[PDB]
């Protein structure tokens, strides 16, 4: 979605970018001329870098400040004209979901994963987010590592490197027997 | 006129001109299409009274409240 809104605003930036090749050309453009916010009026008011991506025909393309409105779909789905939750207020409520005793250690571990949070400048809007709706003085603490993108693969091979994994697994045998049921109840 | 007289070329009983004889919408009609009649009387005076307030507003890609809906006010 935040690629899918890039689009839109090369669109209105006179690029036209509609096939499924330049499709993933703006993931390209994403992943690499992207940043996020810190306070986006701030930044509004004021113009911006205008970084110069380079497509692979040769040509030249301009962002302007799109290049930090474009990854505002994260904490903000009213952009995108949708009723939802930032990603701050799901972090926040998830915690929040929760009892009350764990709350304080919930806030102090806060990892981060996936491959969409390595945009340049995206942690530090999250502490200020979360700290603006976190009660007072809580010890916010966010683990970003470096493997991000394959900490549920690496993950994956720690836990598939047990033994406990085929004691976790479902059989093939129970599988043929069963059906749906067998992998209901082992989902867990 | 005087020009036959004067020149020894210029040959009479010419035919200047000759010439021949001179010889001498359905897509609106359609059942799937509800044709209307466009009135601009009529509409106006629909819209006669209706006013639109522009106090504040926005349509640019700023961000600084939550949503952004133009033109508010009315009559
Ligand atoms: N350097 C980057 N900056 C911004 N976004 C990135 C970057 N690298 C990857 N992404 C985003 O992460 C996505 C990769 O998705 P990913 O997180 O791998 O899904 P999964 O983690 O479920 O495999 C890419 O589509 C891209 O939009």
């Amino acid at each position: 979605d935040v690629s899918r809104f890039l689009r839109l605003y090369l669109r209105k930036e006179g690029y036209d970018f509609h096939s499924s090749s330049e499709f993933e050309i703006v993931k390209a453009i994403k992943e690499r001329a992207c940043y996020l916010s810190i306070n986006p009026q701030k930044d509004e008011t004021l113009e911006t870098e205008k970084a110069q991506y380079y497509l692979p025909d040769g040509s030249t393309i301009e962002i302007g400040p799109s290049r930090f409105r474009a990854p505002e779909l994260l904490f903000r789905p009213d952009l995108i004209g949708e009723e939802s939750e930032g990603i701050h207020e799901v972090l926040v409520f998830a915690i929040q979901k929760s009892d009350m005793d764990l709350r304080r250690t919930l806030f102090s571990n806060i990892v981060l994963s996936g491959g969409s949070t390595l945009f340049k400048g995206f942690g530090d809007r999250l502490l200020s987010e979360v700290k603006k709706l976190a009660p007072k003085d809580v010890k916010i603490r966010i683990s970003a590592p470096q493997e991000r993108l394959y900490s549920t693969w690496i993950g994956g091979s720690i836990l598939a490197s047990l033994d406990t994994f085929k004691k976790m697994w479902v059989s093939k045998k129970e599988y043929e027997e069963d059906g749906a049921r067998s992998i209901h109840r082992k989902t867990f | 006129d005087p020009k036959y007289a004067d020149l020894p070329g210029i040959a009479r009983n010419e035919p200047d001109v000759y010439e021949t004889s001179d010889l001498p919408l359905e897509e609106l009609t359609s059942t799937s299409v509800e044709h209307i009649i466009v009135n601009p009387n009529a509409a106006y005076d629909k819209f006669k009274d209706k006013r639109v307030g522009t106090k504040g507003l926005d349509f640019s890609d700023r961000i600084g409240k939550t949503k952004r809906t133009g033109y508010e006010s009315g009559e």
